[PDB]
Parts: structure tokens; C-alpha cells; sequence
């Protein structure tokens, strides 16, 4: 019945049609016949023309479904039957609603009816079920003056650190994972796709105790390493780093793992290492902003590629996501919305394999 | 499917019986003065009803109301519409009751053209016709 | 029903005549009566007398087709049928259409009926074969002598600006549009499909207060920068600017946000960042302008293309539908309807991103 509203309206006023189109595409319309005319309403408008009753029964004719609406009759009988157009918007929504409505269930029963035919794939099946279904601040990165321009890091946030392979973007995002852990009291979340999980951990034990030239891997210390590793053992023993080297993982397990994880224990920020290795961008990008936003953390996405924008943007999205997206080249903040961008400038260390202050 | 003008009056109805702030406002502007005789027989009950301090609800209205208007007036307050009556709405719904009566009117002078086209008093008839093309443009 | 609609609206307007009769010949009638009608109806304007119901069902009489047609009964049906005569023509075009297809159907037909009487021909039945197939008001732009040959921008006009890459075609539409922001008292809705939303407003700021080489971009200012921006922030703050940066959007969408921001605060131009980028473009043209005419405004599209018509032409119409054709290079001139055409010049600062007067 709302669905006759809006169409009759549109013959009355007929700027009616305006809110309706806002509000409706001809798909939403439960009834063939009306989608046909409010298409040939709208292709009538792509002029045009305007739309009117002759109009539109000329552009239905053209077309040829006049008849297999109603005839002209109906159109007139939506025409003549309608007593104001000042709802419209409406009746606009009541028919998008149950348009929603029938999408909802449309997707719903097909992962019922997907669920028997599958069995085989309980993992395609459980994604594509939420993919189906879906259709100074802050926190402080331990260095002085990343702090100021940033303020954190702060909770909803996705920052992006790109940066030319072996230029330090993991030793870099490691480091502020590693002073949020030791030196706040906020669990942090580490999904490390590439590089193992252990390899990780020496990884920061040689960025605290000052430790390694020795060297840990080459097996044999002197009693100064020794007696330096118990230490970085020790402080980092009781820091809040939780690690996940799964191969290469899915954005719906990221976030899986990071919920649970915030109801039982705490978390305070997400550092996942390379995106363009999660397993189209564009559609991670997206999901990982959403995932900030539902968990109340700054989500650290790392990324691959001078440097400067078109370098990343050229493959998946990103740019309109990301709030923050950082470069190491200097630490080149190029986009925030806290506030500032410009150039702030780090010391890295190599031996110790730490990013320190200036 | 039904003309404008009665869809205005059952849908004034339907508004009315649920608000009583808005049967205040259409009882100054429309008597009725509403145009189908079941309409008339609704109005003048929905009016009264309140004139009785009668805070405001169909449960109580629908049970009035002699029982000939029930069938009708039990199927207006279950019609559909949002509670909020926009301010042009109203207006846009009064002035197709207030001004049927002049539509009804000009088939009298419709009767008369086409008597004077069949006595062949061409020139006359036409007179009549460009005459309700004025009355239909308001 | 088309034709019902043209010599309804006729009995109505009776100015419908004139563009009638500018794209309809009574023989573009399907039907007989209509022919009869239509052609008495240009039988009277021919003098006289004007038209009008009496005076047709006068002229039919006369030559006695009166009830050859309907009576004055059918007269009157169109009459009292039709609601609207600011269509007509129309209406006008769609029964000129189907005229048109009749010709080619008959012209076809007689073409096969032809193939087999002669025979005989082949080079008589080819040849003429062919032969029968092929048969100041005003918005102040801000710029004096701009507004001399225009008089405005004025409302329900669209204004075309097209200019090769680089040239300066946003940087002279964003000045209008701040002019006409800052100075009078109207809104302006700006549409920057390329450019993101606040990269246009230093490059609106810096085409005030008179600021930059020092730069806003590049971080730090001189006391004379600062206390600039402040004024220059101060000014534009109170103008009526609105922009949408969306990044590439549909005409029906420009045309539904414009609808709504003309009642609730008042709106005088629309001006579009570049049409090329909107999402054939002839039937994006015909929009605009029918997106000028309903809000009585003046639409300002940009265009890419030493200049001059065909450098657009070529890629969709636009010709026929902008009313005012502008080119950047000079400012010509080329096309408009108030009257002259012809080379404005305007001087460009560049620094400041400024075009100004001479």
C-alpha cells in the first residue's frame, strides 16, 4: 500500500520523486510492476523531462511493459488515488525497510540452505555468513615526539605504518608494542603473519636488555649478556604482549581472537603485521576500521609500498579508511585527523635493533 | 483503488480518532461538511466524544459508534499512518474535502454542454468547456 | 496519449502553440482528428486570434470537420484532461519521434514491396533506394568586466567552464564561488569530485587574505602568515560555502542534496567539479541544466577538453544545453544566450592562486 503512495505521489507533485529515489532504488519494491514504473519514472527523470502521467505511460509503451503493469488504468488509478505528496519519505522508508527485510532473509536463508550443501568448507561457510550478513590522549608509542603531534593512538583509530621492505616498519611497530606493554599496564595484540613467533621475541628481548652483537643467535655469551637477557627476560615476563604467527589469517579471525581476548583480560591495541599479507584490500581496509571502532583500540595495520600517498593508495583503498597513516623513510605522518602532519625523526639503533629518541 | 478525496477523509478520520488534538483542529476548519454520509455519521461522533473531557483512544471511540458505523470504523483504526499528522498534510487533506463540493458542482454545467452540443449550439457549448477549464485549473 | 497531451495543452497554455509548432507538422499525428485539430489550431494562429477552445471549435466547424473529430465533447476532453502545459514539447518530441519511426517503416516497406516489381532496376532500386533512406542582473562572479558581457550567472542558466589540465579551471570556479560567498549573502554548494574537501579550503583561504609562499603546507609561518589566516579563517568563516567531496557521484544525487539545502537555508550556485568525472554525458548535460531550471539557480560545470566549441562538442552534446559556454586560456566567451561573445581577460597571481580584475 506504501508502495502505491510513493509512485501516486510522484504523478502529484512530482518533485516527490526527488526524496523517493534518496531513499529508493526499483529493486525495493516487493511488486514487479511497480519496479518497472518507478525504473521508467527515474529514466524518464535522467532527462528530463519531466515526469508525469503521459510521460511516463510513453516511456513504460517505449519500453513495452504499459500492459504488463496495469494499462494506463493503474497508472491512473495510483494517479487519482493519491491525496497528498507530502509523506512521500516515507512510505519511502516503509518500503525500504521491507526491502531490508526481505534481503535479510533472502541471505539468512541461503546460509540454512548453504549449510547442508557445503560441510566441506565450515570455514568459507562461516565467512562468507558474515560477509553475506554484513551486506597526550590516548596511549603513548613510548616516543617523546610522536606523542605530541598524535596525542596516542587513541581508541577507534587505524594507523598505518608503510614503509619499503627492510627500511624497520616491524622493528618499528614492535617497539611501541613492547614500551605499551612494559611500561603502561594495557594488553597489547601482535598478529605477526610473516615473520615467527619466537624469532619475534628476540626480536624485542635484544630491543630492551641492550643486548646482542655477542650475539644470541651465534649460541655463546659473555657473562654481561648473561646476566642482561635475565633482566629483559624479567621485564618483558611481566608485560601484557600477546602473540599469533598464524601463517596467514583471515580479517574475521583477526577480529575473532581480538574479542575474546578484551573480555577476559583487557587489550589496548592491535598491532598486525603486514596487511597486504592478510588474506579485495580495499575490503580488509574497511573491516579493520570497523574493528577499531567495535573494540575501542587503536588498530596498527603495517603496510608495504620516497615515500608518499599514490605509493599504497594505487592497491586497495586505504586512504579513506585509515584516520592515520604513518610513513618510515624520519617518521613521516602524512595523514591524521587529530590534528597535524608533518615529519617527526627517530634514531634507530641496529646493534640492539631499537627505534630511540632525539 | 479508490479517488483522492475519500482517501483524505478516511485517512482524517484515522488521525482523528487517535489524536484528539488533531479532530480539534479539523473540526473548526472542516463541519463536516464531509462529503460520504458514513464520514458524516464518524465526524460528528468523533467531535462529541471529546467535548465529554474524553482523554483519547479508538478502543473507546469504536465502542460508541451504533454498530452499523462499526464494520467501517473499526477497519479506519487499524488503516496505517505514522502518529504525527505533518502540517501541510493536513492541509493537503482538507482541501480535497473542503473543495469536493465544487467538483461535484461543475458535472451540473458538464450536463449543460453537452445539451448544448446536441441542440448544435457549438459556440455555446464551448463557452461551457473553456468556463470549466477555469474551475478545474484551482 | 502524447498527442492527446501537446493539443490539451494547447487548450491550456496557449503559448504551447508556439514550440508545438515548433517541433510538430499536424501530419506527425497519428491520428486523423488530432491532424484535423492541430492543424486548425495553426489554421487560427495564422492570423489571429488568438487560440483558444471557442475559436478552434469555430475554425473545425468551418471547414466542417467539427464532428469529424470528436465534437466540442473531445475538445473538451483534452482540455479537461491535461493538468500541466510547461511540457508540450515534449509531448511534442515524442510524437515527432514515432512520426519519424512511421516514416522509416513506410519508407522500409516500400523498399522490399519495391524488390520484387522491378528487377528490371537493381541500380534504380539501390540508388533510390539511398535517396528515399537517407530522406548587472545577476550573481557577481566577483570580476567587473566579467559581469558587463554576462550580467551574471543568472538563475536557471547552466554555465559550462572548460579548460585544458592545468590552466587554472578550478581555481576560477572556487574564486566565484567564494565571491559570491564572502561578498553577497547566497549560499554556494560546491561538489569537488577530484579534490578532497579541506585540500580546497586552503586553496580558498590562500586565495584570501592574500597568503602563501611560505608556506601553510610546508608547517611554519611568519607573524605576518598568522596574523593573516586568522582574518582570511575569520572572513570565509561566516560565507555561505557548502562542499561535498563525494568521491564520484551520480547527477540524481547532486540534484536531491541541492533540493533539500534550497529550503532549509536558501542556496544561489551550484558549482560542480568536473563533469567529465560524474557518473552518456549528454544525458548528464540535459540534467544539469534541468537541475538549474527547477531550483532557479546557476549551475557552473567545469569541463576538460587554444580553445573553441568542437574540443567539448565531440565528447557529449553540452552544445545545445549549456547556455553559457566559457573557455580558459583569457576567458572566452563563446556561447551564451544573455547576448555578447567574446574575450574577457583576467589576471592570475599564482602565489596567492588568485584570478584577478585588470
Amino acid at each position: 500500500e506504501a508502495e502505491q503512495a510513493v509512485l501516486g505521489a510522484v504523478f502529484l507533485d512530482p518533485a516527490a520523486l526527488v526524496p523517493a529515489s534518496e531513499i529508493l532504488i526499483p529493486e525495493d519494491f516487493y511488486r514487479a510492476a511497480h519496479q518497472k514504473i518507478f525504473h521508467a519514472m527515474l529514466r524518464v527523470a535522467d532527462r528530463g523531462e519531466p515526469v508525469d502521467l503521459v510521460t511516463v505511460t510513453a516511456e513504460l509503451a517505449a519500453s513495452e511493459q504499459l500492459e504488463e503493469i496495469g494499462g494506463v488504468s493503474y497508472l491512473s488509478e495510483l494517479a487519482d488515488a493519491v491525496p497528498t505528496a507530502a509523506n512521500v519519505e516515507y512510505y519511502a522508508r516503509i518500503v525500504e525497510e521491507k526491502s531490508v527485510l526481505r534481503r535479510l532473509i533472502r541471505t539468512a536463508t541461503s546460509i540454512a540452505q548453504d549449510g547442508y550443501t557445503r560441510e566441506d568448507e565450515i570455514d568459507v561457510l562461516l565467512d562468507e555468513a558474515d560477509r553475506k550478513i554484513m551486506e597526550i590522549t590516548g596511549i603513548p608509542t613510548g616516543f617523546t615526539e610522536l606523542d605530541r603531534m598524535t596525542s596516542g593512538f587513541q581508541r577507534s583509530d587505524l594507523i598505518i605504518v608503510a614503509a619499503r621492505p627492510s627500511v624497520g616498519k616491524t622493528a618499528f611497530a614492535l617497539n611501541i608494542a613492547q614500551n605499551v606493554a612494559t611500561k603502561t599496564n594495557e594488553n597489547v595484540a601482535i598478529f605477526s603473519l610473516e615473520m615467527s613467533a619466537q624469532q619475534l621475541v628476540m626480536r624485542m628481548l635484544c630491543a630492551e636488555g641492550n643486548i646482542n652483537a655477542q650475539n644470541l643467535r651465534t649460541g655463546k655469551l659473555t657473562p654481561e649478556d648473561w646476566g642482561k637477557l635475565t633482566m629483559a627476560m624479567g621485564s618483558l615476563s611481566n608485560a601484557g604482549i600477546y602473540i599469533d604467527d598464524t601463517p596467514s589469517i583471515r580479517v574475521s579471525d583477526i577480529r575473532a581472537k581480538c574479542r575474546r581476548l578484551k573480555q577476559e583480560s583487557g587489550l589496548g591495541m592491535i598491532v598486525i603485521d603486514y596487511l597486504q599479507l592478510i588474506q579485495e584490500v580495499s575490503e580488509i581496509s574497511r573491516s579493520l576500521k570497523a574493528l577499531a571502532r567495535e573494540l575501542e583500540v587503536p588498530v596498527i595495520a603495517l603496510s608495504q609500498l620516497r615515500p608518499m600517498m599514490s605509493d599504497i593508495r594505487e592497491s586497495g583503498s586505504i586512504e579513506q579508511d585509515a584516520d592515520i597513516v604513518a610513513f618510515l623513510y624520519e617518521i613521516i605522518i602524512a595523514k591524521q585527523r587529530n590534528g597535524p602532519v608533518g615529519t617527526v625523526q627517530l634514531a634507530f639503533i641496529k646493534e640492539y635493533n631499537k627505534f630511540v629518541n632525539l | 483503488l479508490l479517488p483522492a478525496f475519500q482517501n483524505a477523509e478516511r485517512l482524517l478520520l484515522a488521525h482523528m480518532m487517535r489524536s484528539r488534538d488533531v479532530a480539534l483542529v479539523v473540526q473548526e476548519r472542516i463541519g463536516g461538511r464531509f462529503n460520504i454520509e458514513e464520514h458524516r455519521a464518524l465526524a460528528a461522533y468523533i467531535y462529541a466524544f471529546y467535548e465529554e473531557g474524553h482523554e483519547a483512544d479508538p478502543g473507546a471511540l469504536i465502542s460508541r459508534i451504533p454498530g452499523e458505523l462499526q464494520p467501517l470504523a473499526s477497519e479506519l483504526s487499524l488503516l496505517l499512518i505514522a502518529d504525527d499528522v505533518s502540517e501541510q498534510e493536513l492541509e493537503d487533506y482538507i482541501r480535497h474535502v473542503l473543495n469536493r463540493p465544487k467538483w461535484l458542482m461543475l458535472k451540473v454545467k458538464e450536463q449543460e454542454k453537452t445539451e448544448a452540443e446536441r441542440r448544435k449550439d457549438f459556440l455555446t457549448a464551448a463557452r461551457i468547456a473553456k468556463e470549466m477549464i477555469e474551475m478545474k485549473k484551482m
